[PDB]
Order: C-alpha cells, then sequence, then structure tokens
C-alpha cells in the first residue's frame, strides 16, 4: 500500500507568381503528370506571419481557393472570367489516428468581439503585446492573459501555441460550447430483407461484414449504441438484453410506433454477447422469404424515432426499390430530351421532407443499393445528399460472382469503421470584402453562412462560392472555416482552418495564381448542380462555356500580339490542364450525351458532386499505367512503387501491351490481342500495384477489376474503350478537335 | 316433490299445475317458467351411445322419450309434443316392460351424437402486463399451473399487451418473436388478416404438446410493461385493443369453433378503444351515481364498444372470461355483457395473489370422473313444448338463435326472447337458465316441455342431453294449483326477471306482484290485517321478497359498478339453492352447549358465547362472540382436556370447508369477532321484516283498482 507521496519518492529516488505562356495546341499529349503538380505558391510575406514555417497557413490538403491571387475587386474578378471558391476537406483520413492536426487542450478560445473570428497565424500583436488585431474586421481585442500563462516570466510563451504557429488546427472546447452532452456514437442498421435481397446473398454479405467487423466500428468513449432493423412488408425490431432476445413484427405501417421502449438502442460493448448471436440468427428467421416489398419509407420514419432522441446514423442496406408504404416508388420511363425532369428528379417528395425532420434530431443516413434492378438512385440520394451522408451503388449484385461480394462487403465494412462526429455545424468566415455565397457537397444548408452536419463523414469534400464584395482595400485577404463538433469520443471540438491570400489588381497575376484543379472541381459541382436540378445539356454548356470565356478572356485580355508562332491556342501553364478536364467531364457518366441508365446517371453525379479532390480528378481523367514496359523498380517500395501514368488515348495502346486503366471506380486490365505468351506471367508486380490502387485510407472505394483482350468481349471493349476521353468516343469530339472547335469559337 | 324433480331433471318449475289459460297464467302473477341445469351432474346419468330416435311430423325435431305412447303392435310411438304417430325403428320393434330402450327408462338423458371432425378446444391468453411485480409474478404462477390441467392437444394461445397488444408466434424456433399492434387503433378484420398474413393466422394457436417447453419459458420470463408513468397518470392500458384483435384473430381462423378468450387485468382500459377512465389520476372512475345521472363520461362508448365484441365473439361462438386482479375497477360494468352472451367467467379480486382468484382460476379446469373437462362448449339448447304452451324467453348467460323454423315462439317475452332456442359458447354443470312459458290456451289434461341441449363435451364427443317432463293443466281455483306453487323456485325466477329489468321501480314491480300474489292467495277478511294467513307453501315467499329487494344485486347502494355485475353476473348463472342464499343469507349459531342452530339475520343472534356463520355466496363469515373470541384469543383450544371448546371454533369452519366445497367462484373469507373491524359486513347485514310483513298485511287486505 503506496500513498501518492510514496510513488512520487521511489520514483524519484514581393514574389508574385508569374504567368507561364503556353498553346494548347502545341502542348498535344498533354504533359498530364501536370495532374500531380501542387497549385500555384500562396504569396505570403514572413512578416505577415506570426511565427513564420511551412503551417502558419492553410496546406492544399485542408483548403484551396480556387485563386491564390484574389481580384482586389469585383470588376476585376468578373472581367477574369475565373471562379472563386474553397475546396473544402476538414478531415484527411477515415481514421483519426492518421494525421491528426495540433490539438489545443488548454480550453481557452480567444476570439474577435465583432467579427467571432479565431486567434490566428495572421493577428496582428499591437501595444505592447498587450493586444490583438483581427486580420478579418480589424478590430482591436485583449490579448487573455492565459496565452502567457504557459511560460509565466518567458513572453514568448504565446508563440508557442497552436493556435498561432499552424493555419490548420484543433481546439477542446471550453464547458460554454455544449448544451447537451456530447452524445455517443449511434448506428440503426435498417436491413432489406425481401425475397430479391435474399437472392442476390446481399444480406448473407451485410450480416457477415458487419458480424466480423463489430471490433472495427468505433467505440473510443464505450458509449456506442446500435440497433437493427429488418424490413420488408413489415419492420422487424429486435430486443437485445445485456450480457432473451426477442423479434418484433410491426405491419401496421400507417404511424411509426415503437414496439417496447428499451432493449433496442443497445451498448455496442455491454450487449455484444447477444447482438453477435441475434446477427447469427438473421439469414436464418429469413432464410426463406417469399415476400417482395420493402417498406422503406415507414422503416425510415420508425428509425427515426428509435434514434431520434439522441440522433444518429441510420445505415441503409437494401437490394428492393421501395415497395410498400409512405414513399414507394415505381420504375420509371426509359431517355435524352428531359431526361432530367422524369429520370433525375426526385419521385416521391418524402424523401426530402424527411432530410428535413432529421435536420431536428441530427439524424444522418447511408444507403447502400446494392442490386440487378432499378433502385432509383436518382431520387433516394437525396436522402444521404441533404444529412451528409452518402449513397453506394453496387450496379449487377448477385452471390453468382465472388467479386460483389468482395467490393460491397469491403466497402461497408470500411463505411461502419470510419470515424465521424455528431451535431457538427461547419462555418466560413471572410476577411473584409469576402462574402460566402453558396455552398455544395452533402449536409443541411438553408441558412447563409452555415452548414448543418447532423454527423461528419471523414470521405468528403466540399465547396464555397465567394463573392469579392466590391472591392479590398487591404494587399491580403483570409478566409477562416470553423467547425464546431462533437467527435465519437464524447468530446466537444472545435477545428479551425485560416487561409490568406495575397490581393491583386494583375489580371496577369490572378490567372498566374489559378488552381486548375480547384477550378476544374468549382465547375463540376455547378454542373452537378444543373444535371439534377436543370437540364442535362444545361449542364453540357456550362462545363464548354467556361473552357470558352477563359480561353477567350486570355487571349483577348492577356495575349500580347498575334505573331506568335503559328495560329496557337493561348493560355498559362497552371491552366495547361483545365481545358482537358472540362472535356473529358462532358464525356463523364454523368454528362455524356446518349444513353445511360437512370441510377448509373444519378450515381455518378452523386459520387463527382462528394469525392474528394484526389479522386475527383482521377474519375474524371483516369490514370492508365503500361505494364509492358513498366520499370523494374516498382512492384516495392511499406508503400508499392507505381508506374508513371501515360495519356488516356486509344492510340498509346500497343496491340501487344499490358494496361491498367484506373478511372476511380472500376479496374481495367487490357491485354493486346497479340503478346508473347508470357502471358503465363512479375506477377506478384502486377497483383501488387491493383493491391495498392485498392487500398486507401482516406475513402472507402473497392476497386472492382475487369480483365480484357465476341459480344461480351466487344462491351468490355466498348466500355474501357470509352474510359480514354482523349479520343474520339460516344460520338463526342476528341480532345485535339475540341481545341480547334474552342479555337475557331473563339476567332473572331 | 319439488326436489325430486330437480334430482332426476335438474328442473324447477315456479307452478307444477299449469293453470289452464293465459288468463289465469296472469292471475297467479308469478310467470309459469322453470330454472334448468342442463349439464346436471346425476349419480347415475343414462348415456345413449347412439343416435335420437326423432319425430317424423312435419316442423318437430322432438326426440322419442318415456312420455311418448308406445304402441307395440303397430310398433309405433305417439309424440307428446307435435303429436304424431311415427314408425317405431327396425332396432325397437320388440318393446316389452324387460326390454325398453334407454331412452324409455329415464326422462332426462345424455345420446352421444356424432364426432366432431374439428380442431380441440383453444384456449386464447390475453395478459396485461400494466400491473406490480409481485401480482404478475403470482399470476404466471396460475397461468403455468393451469396449463398441466389443460388436454395436451388442446391449442394455446398468447397475447401481452399495456401500451402495445403483443401476439406471441409460437411456431418459430429460430427467436421466439411475436406481431405487435397498436393499442390506440380499432384494427378490422380484413386489415388485421392481410397484416398477420407459415403465413397462416392459424400459427398463433399451437398444440400445448408441441410447445410446452417454449410457452413455459416464454411465462416464466414475463416481466411488467416499462413504459414511463408521468406525474400523476394511471399506466396506458389497451384492453379494448386486446379484446378486438383476439376475437378478430379467432373469428379469421376458427369461427364457430370453441375457443375461450381468457383476459387477466390489473386494471381499467385507459386507452381508446374500450376507454374507462382516462390516465390523469385527477380522473376518478365513475360511480353507479355517476352512470345513472348521466356523468359517466366513457361510460357509454364503452358499452357500445365491448358489446360490439360481445355479439362478435357469441355470433362466431367463442368465449371469454374476465379475471380482475386490483383494488380499483376494470370496467366489468362496461365489459359484462362479454361474458353474459357468451358463458364466461367474471371474477373480481384484489389482486392476482387472493385465494379467491388462485383457487377460482383452477377451479374452472375441474375435471370430471372420467378425467376430462366440467367445462362443456358450443351449447345449443331448444325448447320444444305441446300445443298449449308457449316460451316467453331466457334469462342466463346465451344468445337468441334466430331464423328457426319453431312454433311455439310467444308474442310476449321476458329476458332474451322472440325465440325457443339458445345458444352458450360455454356452459358447465354449474350453469342454470331461467325459461318462461305462456298458456297458450285462451278428463286429465297434460302439457309437455322438452329441452334439448346440444353441445361439444370435452371428450371431444357432441352430445344431447335431453330432459321431457310433464305438467298437468287445471281450471281457475282448483286447489292442487295452489299446491304446486313451489316458493324458492318462484322467488328465484322472479329475481332473476328483476336483475333482466335492473340490466335493462324494479323494487315497486316487486312489491306489486308480491301484493297481487298475496291478495289471490292468502286467506283473510278484506280490511282485517290481522287475520291475514299464507299456507306454509306461501309463507316463505314474503320473507324472500323482503330479503331480494335489499340485496346485493338490486339494491346497489353500498356497491361500486363492478361489484354489482359481478354479483349479477354469477346472480343468472346459478341454481336455486345457490341462488337462494344470495337473496336470504343463511346465518348458523354454534355454542358449546347446542348443536349447530339456524338463527334470525338480526342483532339478537349476536351474542358473547356463541359463534357465528354467516353465508352470503360470495362471502363466508366466522364471527366469534366476545367470549368465545377471549377464550380463542389465548390458549384452551390448544389445551387437550378443552377439546369441546377446540371444536366449537372448528365447527363453523367445517361447515365453511363443505360449502366451499364445489362452490364456483370460491367466496371471501372472513374471520372476525367482536371488535374486529370486518365485523361490520356481519352487522350491516343484520324497515326491518317487521315491519314490511305488516305494512304488507294491511295492503293484501285492502282493494287496489
Ligand atoms: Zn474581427
Ligand atoms: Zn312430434
Amino acid at each position: 500500500f503506496l500513498t501518492p507521496a510514496q510513488e512520487q519518492l521511489h520514483q524519484q529516488i514581393r514574389p508574385m507568381n508569374q504567368l507561364y505562356p503556353i498553346d494548347l495546341l502545341t502542348e498535344l499529349p498533354p504533359p498530364i503528370t501536370d495532374l500531380t503538380l501542387p497549385p500555384p505558391p500562396l504569396v505570403i510575406p514572413p512578416e505577415r506571419m506570426l511565427v513564420p514555417s511551412e503551417l502558419s497557413n492553410a496546406s492544399p490538403d485542408y483548403i484551396r481557393s480556387t485563386l491564390n491571387a484574389v481580384p482586389k475587386n469585383s470588376s476585376l474578378l468578373k472581367k477574369s472570367k475565373l471562379p472563386f471558391g474553397l475546396v473544402i476537406r476538414p478531415y484527411q483520413h477515415l481514421y483519426d489516428d492518421i494525421d491528426p492536426p495540433p490539438l489545443n487542450e488548454d480550453g481557452l478560445i480567444v476570439r474577435c468581439r465583432r467579427c467571432r473570428s479565431y486567434m490566428n497565424p495572421f493577428v496582428t500583436f499591437i501595444e505592447q503585446g498587450r493586444r490583438w488585431r483581427c486580420n478579418f474586421c480589424r478590430l482591436a481585442n485583449d490579448v487573455p492573459m492565459q496565452m502567457d500563462q504557459s511560460d509565466p516570466n518567458d513572453p514568448k510563451s504565446r508563440y508557442d501555441r497552436n493556435e498561432i504557429k499552424c493555419a490548420v488546427m484543433e481546439y477542446m472546447a471550453p464547458k460554454e460550447y455544449t448544451l447537451r452532452q456530447p452524445p455517443p456514437a449511434t448506428y440503426c442498421f435498417l436491413i432489406d430483407v425481401s425475397q430479391s435481397s435474399i437472392k442476390s446473398g446481399l444480406l448473407a454479405t451485410t450480416i457477415n461484414t458487419l458480424l466480423q467487423n463489430l471490433d472495427s466500428i468505433p467505440n473510443h468513449d464505450e458509449r456506442t449504441r446500435i440497433s437493427i432493423l429488418c424490413v420488408d412488408n413489415a419492420i422487424h425490431y429486435f430486443k437485445i438484453p445485456l450480457d432473451q432476445i426477442n423479434m418484433m413484427d410491426i405491419a401496421d405501417l400507417e404511424e411509426p410506433f415503437l414496439p417496447r421502449p428499451n432493449s433496442m438502442v443497445v451498448s455496442l460493448k455491454a450487449c455484444r454477447q447477444n447482438i453477435e448471436t441475434l446477427l447469427t440468427k438473421i439469414p436464418q428467421i429469413f432464410q426463406s422469404n417469399l415476400i417482395t416489398n420493402f417498406a422503406l419509407g415507414p422503416a425510415l420514419k420508425s428509425a427515426y424515432h428509435l434514434i431520434g432522441g439522441v440522433g444518429g446514423k441510420i445505415i441503409v442496406v437494401s437490394g428492393t426499390l421501395p415497395n410498400l408504404g409512405i414513399g414507394k416508388l415505381q420504375r420509371r420511363n426509359e431517355n435524352t430530351s428531359k431526361e432530367t425532369a422524369q429520370l433525375l428528379s426526385c419521385q416521391d417528395s418524402f424523401y426530402k421532407n424527411f432530410t428535413i425532420d432529421c435536420s431536428k434530431v441530427q439524424i444522418t443516413v447511408d444507403l447502400f443499393l446494392a442490386s440487378e434492378d432499378y433502385m432509383d438512385v436518382a431520387s433516394l440520394s437525396n436522402l444521404s445528399r441533404f444529412t451528409a451522408g452518402q449513397t453506394h451503388f453496387y450496379p449487377g449484385f448477385s452471390g453468382k460472382n465472388p467479386n460483389d461480394i468482395v467490393k460491397f462487403s469491403t466497402e461497408f465494412a470500411k463505411h461502419i469503421s470510419m470515424d465521424f462526429c455528431m451535431e457538427t455545424v461547419m462555418r466560413a468566415r471572410g476577411s473584409t470584402g469576402l462574402r460566402m455565397s453558396r455552398f455544395y457537397g452533402h449536409f443541411f444548408n438553408r441558412s447563409s453562412d452555415l452548414c448543418a452536419f447532423s454527423t461528419m463523414p471523414r470521405d468528403q469534400s466540399y465547396l464555397f462560392e465567394v463573392n469579392v464584395d466590391e472591392s479590398i482595400m487591404a494587399d491580403y485577404c483570409y478566409v477562416q472555416v470553423a467547425v464546431l463538433l462533437s467527435l465519437n469520443n464524447s468530446q466537444r471540438r472545435i477545428r479551425i482552418i485560416t487561409l490568406a491570400m495575397p490581393t491583386t489588381e494583375s489580371l496577369a497575376e490572378v490567372y498566374a495564381s489559378a488552381d486548375q484543379l480547384a477550378i476544374a472541381s468549382f465547375y463540376n459541382s455547378k454542373a452537378v448542380e444543373k444535371a439534377l436540378n436543370s437540364s442535362l445539356d444545361d449542364a453540357r454548356v456550362l462545363i464548354n462555356k467556361s473552357v470558352q470565356d477563359i480561353l477567350a478572356t486570355y487571349k483577348k485580355e492577356i495575349v500580347v500580339s498575334n505573331t506568335a508562332g503559328g495560329a496557337p491556342l493561348r493560355l498559362c501553364a497552371n491552366l495547361r490542364m483545365f481545358p482537358l478536364l472540362m472535356h473529358s467531364l462532358t464525356k463523364h457518366m454523368a454528362f455524356r450525351s446518349g444513353i445511360v441508365p437512370s441510377d448509373h446517371r444519378a450515381s455518378a453525379l452523386n459520387n463527382l458532386e462528394s469525392l474528394p479532390l484526389k479522386y475527383l480528378i482521377k474519375n474524371i481523367y483516369p490514370d492508365v499505367y503500361s505494364l509492358h514496359d513498366m520499370a523494374d523498380e516498382a512492384g516495392l517500395p511499406g508503400t508499392i512503387v507505381l508506374p508513371q501514368p501515360i495519356n488516356a488515348t486509344s492510340s498509346l495502346f500497343e496491340r501487344y501491351g499490358l494496361y491498367l486503366i484506373d478511372n476511380g471506380n472500376e479496374l481495367f486490365l487490357w491485354m493486346g490481342g497479340d503478346a508473347v505468351p508470357a502471358l503465363v506471367f512479375f506477377n506478384q508486380r502486377v497483383r501488387n500495384i491493383i493491391n495498392q490502387l485498392r487500398n486507401h485510407d482516406d475513402v472507402i472505394t473497392y476497386q472492382s477489376l475487369y480483365i480484357v483482350r465476341a459480344r461480351e468481349v466487344a462491351t468490355l471493349r466498348l466500355w474501357a474503350s470509352s474510359t480514354l476521353v482523349e479520343d474520339k468516343i460516344l460520338n463526342n469530339e476528341s480532345y485535339r478537335e475540341f481545341l480547334q472547335i474552342m479555337k475557331a469559337r473563339i476567332s473572331k | 316433490d319439488f326436489e325430486t324433480n330437480e334430482d332426476i331433471n335438474g328442473v324447477r318449475f315456479t307452478w307444477n299445475v299449469f293453470p289452464s289459460t293465459r288468463s289465469d297464467a296472469n292471475s297467479n302473477v308469478v310467470p309459469v317458467g322453470c330454472l334448468y341445469t342442463p349439464l346436471k351432474e346425476y349419480d347415475e346419468l343414462n348415456v345413449a351411445p347412439y343416435n335420437p330416435v326423432v319425430c317424423s311430423g312435419p316442423h318437430c325435431k322432438s326426440i322419442l322419450n318415456p312420455y311418448c305412447v308406445i304402441d307395440p303392435r303397430n310398433s309405433s310411438w305417439s309424440c307428446p309434443i307435435c303429436n304424431s304417430r311415427n314408425h317405431l325403428p327396425p332396432q325397437y320393434t320388440n318393446l316389452s316392460q324387460e326390454n325398453m330402450p334407454l331412452e324409455l327408462q329415464s326422462t332426462t338423458i345424455e345420446y352421444i351424437t356424432n364426432k366432431p371432425v374439428t380442431v380441440p378446444p383453444i384456449f386464447f391468453f390475453v395478459v396485461d402486463l400494466t400491473s406490480e411485480t409481485e401480482n404478475l409474478d403470482s399470476l404466471k404462477e396460475s397461468i403455468i399451473t393451469s396449463l398441466s390441467l389443460l388436454p395436451p392437444n388442446a391449442l394455446i394461445g398468447l397475447i401481452t399487451y399495456g401500451n402495445v397488444v403483443q401476439l406471441h408466434d409460437l411456431s418459430s424456433e429460430t427467436i421466439d418473436r411475436c406481431n405487435v399492434f397498436r393499442g390506440d387503433r380499432e384494427y378490422q378484420l380484413e386489415a388485421l388478416t392481410e397484416m398477420l398474413t407459415p403465413f397462416s393466422l392459424n400459427r398463433f394457436f399451437l398444440p400445448l404438446e408441441q410447445v410446452e417447453f417454449k410457452l413455459n419459458q416464454l411465462l416464466e420470463n414475463l416481466s411488467p410493461d416499462q413504459w414511463s408513468v408521468p406525474a400523476g397518470h394511471r399506466p396506458l392500458r389497451a384492453t379494448g385493443s386486446a379484446l378486438n384483435i383476439a376475437s378478430l384473430l379467432l373469428q379469421g381462423c376458427y369461427k364457430n369453433i370453441p375457443a375461450r378468450i381468457i383476459l387477466f387485468a390489473s386494471g381499467p382500459g385507459t386507452v381508446a378503444p374500450g376507454l374507462i377512465v382516462n390516465s390523469e389520476l385527477k380522473d376518478p372512475l365513475r360511480s353507479h351515481h355517476d352512470i345513472d345521472s348521466d356523468h359517466a363520461q366513457h361510460y357509454k362508448k364503452a358499452c357500445k364498444f365491448y358489446n360490439q365484441i360481445a355479439q362478435r365473439v357469441a355470433a362466431n361462438g367463442h368465449t371469454v372470461d374476465i379475471f380482475a386482479g386490483c383494488y380499483d375497477q376494470i370496467g366489468m360494468s362496461e365489459m359484462k355483457q362479454l361474458t353474459d352472451s357468451t358463458g364466461g367467467v367474471l371474477l373480481l379480486t384484489d389482486a392476482f395473489s387472493t385465494a379467491i382468484f388462485k383457487q377460482s382460476y383452477l377451479r374452472l379446469f375441474a375435471k370430471d370422473e372420467e378425467g376430462y373437462l366440467k367445462m362443456a362448449f358450443n351449447g345449443n339448447m331448444a325448447v320444444k313444448t305441446s300445443k298449449d304452451l308457449k316460451v316467453q324467453g331466457l334469462i342466463g348467460h346465451a344468445s337468441a338463435v334466430k331464423k328457426t323454423d319453431a312454433n311455439n315462439i310467444s308474442e310476449s317475452e321476458i329476458g332474451i326472447g322472440a325465440t325457443s332456442t339458445w345458444k352458450m359458447a360455454s356452459l358447465s354443470p354449474y350453469h342454470s337458465y331461467a325459461i318462461f312459458f305462456e298458456i297458450a290456451n285462451t278428463r286429465p289434461h297434460l302439457a309437455y316441455t322438452q329441452f334439448i341441449t346440444t353441445y361439444q363435451h370435452s371428450s371431444g364427443t357432441n352430445r344431447i342431453r335431453v330432459t321431457t317432463v310433464a305438467n298437468q293443466l287445471l281450471p281457475f281455483g282448483t286447489p292442487a294449483i295452489a299446491a304446486s306453487f313451489d316458493q324458492e323456485a318462484a322467488a328465484v325466477l322472479m329475481a332473476r326477471i328483476a336483475v333482466h329489468k335492473a340490466e335493462t321501480d324494479v323494487i315497486r314491480w316487486l312489491d306489486r306482484t308480491l301484493i297481487k300474489l298475496c291478495q289471490k292467495y292468502a286467506d283473510y277478511n278484506k280490511d282485517d290485517p290481522q287475520s291475514f294467513r299464507l299456507a306454509p307453501n306461501f309463507s316463505l315467499y314474503p320473507q324472500f321478497t323482503y330479503y331480494l329487494r335489499r340485496s346485493q344485486f338490486l339494491s346497489v347502494f353500498n356497491n361500486s359498478p363492478d361489484e354489482t355485475a359481478f354479483y349479477r353476473h354469477i346472480f343468472t348463472r346459478e341454481d336455486t339453492t345457490n341462488s337462494l342464499i344470495m337473496i336470504q343469507p343463511t346465518l348458523t349459531s354454534f355454542s358449546m352447549e347446542d348443536d349447530p342452530q339456524p338463527v334470525l339475520l338480526d342483532s339478537i343472534s349476536v351474542k358473547p358465547n356463541t359463534i357465528l356463520l354467516l353465508d352470503t355466496f360470495f362471502f363466508i363469515l366466522i364471527y366469534h362472540g366476545e367470549q368465545i373470541a377471549q377464550w380463542r384469543k389465548a390458549g384452551y383450544q390448544d389445551d387437550p382436556q378443552y377439546a369441546d371448546f377446540k371444536a366449537l371454533l372448528e365447527e363453523p369452519k367445517l361447515e365453511a370447508a363443505e360449502l366451499l366445497v364445489d362452490r364456483f367462484p370460491l367466496p371471501r373469507f372472513i374471520d372476525t369477532e367482536a371488535g374486529g373491524s370486518q365485523a361490520r359486513f356481519l352487522l350491516s347485514k343484520l324497515v326491518s321484516l317487521q315491519n314490511f310483513m305488516t305494512h304488507l298485511q294491511q295492503v293484501a287486505v285492502s282493494g287496489q283498482a
């Protein structure tokens, strides 16, 4: 027996970016390596930073302005024909172990009295350090003593605090930032048990995955509760005791009423034993169901009442179109003319009102629609789209193929193991003159400046359109993103992201500092908005016009003399990929002109609209790898080394080689019809690479491979053939012709 | 005699010699009727292992019996009822005094007619989960104990309820499940059928054999309903919905098939349908006063709801038993018809811990000497009568059977009329019914009546109980008539009619009939009260009236609406002997130097040195006088030498125990004494019969309009 004292005892014993001219027509065989290049630097003098370092300004990893040199006034911005938006990405990985930002635990959050912005690297300490200037609204504030109490006699104590060293960091929020006590991660698995779901095997998979991954599901605070709802013509609840199991059949789908008052949303810890048991049975209980109805609407409402108290996440797994109940849907007429008005718009309006109710009780909805039949992804997406959830689509699912199971099961596994916050509100503040106008992404927003996330994933990206008022009187402008959250470990945190950008009245500078990727993303989001609410061509027209107006403005406002080379297509190096990307977009599944299944198109648009930037690009313009030439130092470094991607053109494909297309969704392995019998094959390498392109730590995606070489092979061919957006495909022009067309259009 | 005919036919007529005309029958005041017990037990009942010989007469259907005119030579029999000669069948063409068919040797007999080729008896348990642990635990104990008293091939059904109703599914072995419904909705057959339909409704009803372990485990694991009970509120209890679902499911797959819905409630329904009282405790349970003064706000919709269900189960031929386990009312007043339309049990108890509940509940599964249940199902009673005799109706737990071809139906009715055929989902040896007749006439003259009670025996056979009686009709004034008066029978049937009326001034009627009866039968001198004399065979009637008019079921003063329904339910079921104890309770005095002896129901008999035994049928009370209370209060009894004292304290407990033997339900037992707080029950039952009798004599000798 040792007292605390005996324990201590025994123990003691300015450089503005320049414009580099290029000719898109000469820039043929598009560099393509550029797609990996980081955006133009953010020219900020060490003078503007309290503690100059690489961390004093927001990394492209967390935020990316489409403009790294901001027009000093609206006129200049308008003339530029360039978009001003911020590509935001609060979290970098699925698991908060990897790269967490610096975390303050101090409990002190210093903020401006006027604009309410938070302390940051670009603040100015005035009056013998007694005060600070808000770089956002320029109001003098009083520096709190706690800021210095770190090293009581060392004045340079402040400068050691994270909120002063880093543009991106987090805080442990003080008591006043909580009304209710941070929530416990709460899940609700609403699974389809209808006939289809049994025949496909979708059920056994879902129950198995979950069963084998109960350990993967987060439970940091150990308060993680869980629920299960099997659904068909009726909703089946399950009383789960602590460590007997009963099933409660409710077929009155008129009003949502609960069977009992407890033991349904149970502690993942204290009831695991029983939960595993229940999971074990479910496949048996429904081993043979002749029912063909799936009451999603009713089940969804019950679930709202089932977890709406504390709030949480309803994860839906289904292989059946909503069949019976409030939001039942029907197969649609299938198009081309006004396919948006009919095939993409939301059918029953229950799916939109439900998301409005989920905002009241902080519930999010995720969907895994795995089936060979119509699921109406177009209208169900609305669920996840406005609750910060995600809609995952698995076309042609059926246990008949050992792979459908691997993809789905792997993705579903990753999805439940991913972390997330609850009761999160994300907000962005702009310096004087900068104003946040529109907000794109999956979340809830009806009130400008504020996006609500009943829960916040780790695998999505957002975009905020910014307006440059009238004019910015200063040489620098700032943008601050604030995320107030309740982390899945019972903690209220505040994550801040502050970005400083140089202002300028030089259109040359504006262009010289444009983030072509961020811009490609900006228009991507603007087109996904059009495809879903307006026309599909209004979208296609938008993407083209964006490339047109820019080439037209450059030529007219920047180019100095027609005397240049031989009838070139002028632009700058940092935008060298922009026309190529936008064009590829028009050839993407979400915007193609032609015939595309209502679901595939809807799923595509949903994908593009929420994909993190890194993947949004690979999706638009795929990474092709010729593996027959492939270096020898590839195969291994514990990260596998990868080949340099070639152009996405049918050309480069040698009638005897081995290639590997990667469009972010699928994975094609095209082997020339006349290759050396070395086909028998190194094998470790190819298998190694593919494993690489699949295993990611920032998204859940699982690449389904497609091998190619009289009808079947023809389809795989036409399909893989369409992933190479540089050629003349889908009756759409080729990239060379694109530039040829654009040039003509902008030329007088 | 009076006892003979009952011992032999379980039949007791008010008048044993009928008047010869309807005018006479009216001047007799007390109707010509009888109290019959079709399934009465006889130590020597004759059972014919064959079908009855029915009358060929058009529109007759009466069965051969001892009062038939047997013609051996022409080998033919004449029918007493419809009066036609019928060809005596082939097997009977050899009738000797020694070779008489079984049906000719007794006036009451039972035939084992056909055999049902359908489902065993169904026991649908509907349990209320909104009760306390102790209460719900001892109920779980009883239900289990009963299960081992049921035929192993009996279909069991289970529903638990409170906030919502849960229909259990025992056909699932993977996981024990159950379909849930809203306790706040009035589901309809069609809707309920779809929702519940391996797919068939017949899966909620399974043989006890292939389910006794599951169902046992399930019952052993029941626990009080766990929803939250606000500030000053009663739990939400949707009985109304439970009974609605229960009767609908049964209708859905077992219509006209013996079923017995057994409800266990711990309080009033506090959720619509069938809402007795709102949840907020500030809302009190109605009282007779409230009901009388149209102030009972929930009462009329409730009655209107439960009656909808009663008509359903009765029409579908299902029984509904109601056991109440709580101090407050559950709504038996409103739910009563469920039990009276069908031959159901209706028992009011303070808790499921009471001996009254435990003993009564298990007694419901009592068996006969062959080891089969005494309860019988799907009873059908038809009353055939000569042409100079019609039927006015029945008063008991049955329902009228309409569209019959019967031609003996009177235009005037009493109780359930406009028919001579009735039906009982359930019946037993303990059920008696009051049939009232009308003399159709407007040298010995006889009238014949035949009771044909066809029903389903627990042994699984269909049987037909037949009772045939003959009664002589005499002219106005014949002495025989006045002598054939059965005053015990008359009083019971008159009370039966009184309860019926009261269930639909009743005392004003009782008083008038009594006065009219005495004016005719009493001997006296006009305007000379003190000359009033009633033959020994009428001398008790007035007394019976006196007690009846102030009994528990007519003068519902210190009664809760439910006590009244309870008392009345039993009264319109029990026989002559027991019904009298209900009217005029018995009091027996015990002492050291005497033998048990009958005493006047008054304070006179409350003495220090004696012990009293009061029998209200619903209650058995033993009051010890001060002295004896004191002596017993400490010692003597346990003293060898004071064995006489001991015997004294024991006599009232043996007579008590002998009464309790076979009685149903079991009465509440009370052991009190001078000073005890319960002594009130005894005293609160002790103006006077003297005054009554005096005022009575004055009116009997005076003229009316
Ligand atoms: Zn400010
Ligand atoms: Zn006849």
